[PDB]
């Protein structure tokens, strides 16, 4: 698994108030570490993980200035896009922006990205060459031509290849005891009534980190993915995660079924059954 | 361009044991637009629960965690109530110790 | 370390 540093920003227009709101969050891997909210009084970039608090005032001042300027540009972007699409001035719209870097095994950039969505749909994205952009429609073509004229890709390529991965490496060191710790899942299978003709087996994985995990059910060697309910992986609230996978099986046939768990905290894939 | 409805899970951090302090979570994901109201309820009454900073997944859908400390017991009922443009009436999910 | 946006859409 490549580590990553990622910033996720949401800009929302608020015509009834005459303004906009911009929220940004930063993550290393699955761990949030900073936030910014333009509705906050005196708004600043703020810490959200303990290990970032060792950064000095220059870091917080620079982060604040950078995210504040970005909030101002995105406030204007909401108006610009409303005009490109000839939308009413009364409606709220959403512009999301996400950029970040994944770290290769050699300490270089494995992949960088910088993209936007408007009202949930892809708008404009930096291609993996970091030299060119892909636009989703005629509006985004206007933006793309602007950004080709300005050589906006150079600003992003330089960041992604340089400071993004160097920052990431620093944060991985700062937070090594949590960020670089894999915690394996605690696992068990529960049994619940379903009907006359069925019982539910639920395979649980609790307390694991990172969030990536595989839970599958088999019956005597055959995978059951088509008939199982697999919930979205969910946060515990303490930096770990939870997941379950459930299947309705015939009454009395529980021993034919095995749950299979893969996670980077386990030494070997686990097989378990209801007991 | 169609709005995406929220998925909602309500669950405890740790396996529930009556009389043992714990944490109650309402994880709301997959939704768009981002305007949403998410309330944890104790016997139908809103709890003063902390909410995560707004974020989103790779597919641009939003997610939020609403959470608070609680001590489960044999009497109190907990749920999570969600209001969103895609929902005709508030979506209520009960806390079930088995989900 | 947050990079500022430099350009508008």
């Amino acid at each position: 698994g490549p580590h990553s540093l990622s910033y996720f920003s949401t800009a929302v227009s608020r015509p009834d108030r005459g303004d906009s709101r911009f929220i940004a969050v930063g993550y290393v891997d699955d761990t949030q570490f900073v936030r910014f909210d333009s509705d906050a009084p005196n708004p600043r970039m703020e810490p959200r993980a303990p290990w970032i608090q060792q950064e000095g005032q220059e870091y917080w001042d620079r982060n604040t200035r950078n995210v504040m300027g970005s909030a101002q540009i995105n406030r204007v972007n909401l108006k610009t896009l409303r005009g490109y699409y000839n939308q009413s001035e009364a409606g709220s719209h959403t512009l999301q922006w996400m950029y970040g870097c994944y770290l290769g095994p050699d300490g270089l950039l494995l992949r960088g990205y910088d993209q936007f969505a408007y009202d949930g749909a892809d708008y404009l994205a930096l291609n993996e060459d970091l030299r060119s952009w892909t636009a989703a429609d005629m509006a985004a073509q206007i933006s793309k031509r602007k950004w080709e004229a300005a050589d906006a890709a150079e600003h992003w390529r330089s960041y992604l290849q340089g400071t993004c991965v160097e920052s990431l490496r620093r944060y991985l060191q700062m937070g090594k005891d949590t960020l670089q710790r894999a915690e394996p899942p605690k696992t068990h299978v529960t049994r619940h009534p379903s009907s006359d003709l069925g019982v539910t087996l639920r395979c649980w994985a609790l307390g694991f980190h990172p969030k990536e995990i595989s839970l599958t059910w088999q019956r005597e060697g055959q995978d059951q993915s088509q008939d199982m309910e697999l919930v979205e992986t969910r946060p515990s609230g303490d930096g770990t995660f939870q997941k379950w996978a459930a299947l309705v099986v015939p009454p009395g046939e529980e021993q034919s079924y095995t749950c299979h768990v893969q996670h980077e905290g386990l030494q070997e894939p686990l097989t378990l059954r209801w007991d | 361009m169609v709005a995406r409805p929220p998925k909602v899970q309500v669950y405890s951090r740790h396996p529930a044991e009556n009389g043992k302090p714990n944490y109650l979570n309402c994880y709301v994901s997959g939704f768009h637009p981002p305007q949403i109201e998410i309330d944890l309820l104790k016997n139908g009454e809103k709890m003063n629960a902390e909410q995560s900073d707004l974020s989103f997944s790779k597919d641009w859908s939003f997610y939020l965690l609403v959470h608070t400390e609680f001590t489960p017991n044999a009497v109190d009922q907990y749920s999570c109530r969600v209001k969103h443009v895609t929902l005709d009436k508030p979506k209520i999910v009960k806390w079930d110790r088995d989900h | 370390d947050f990079e500022r946006e430099g350009y508008s859409l």
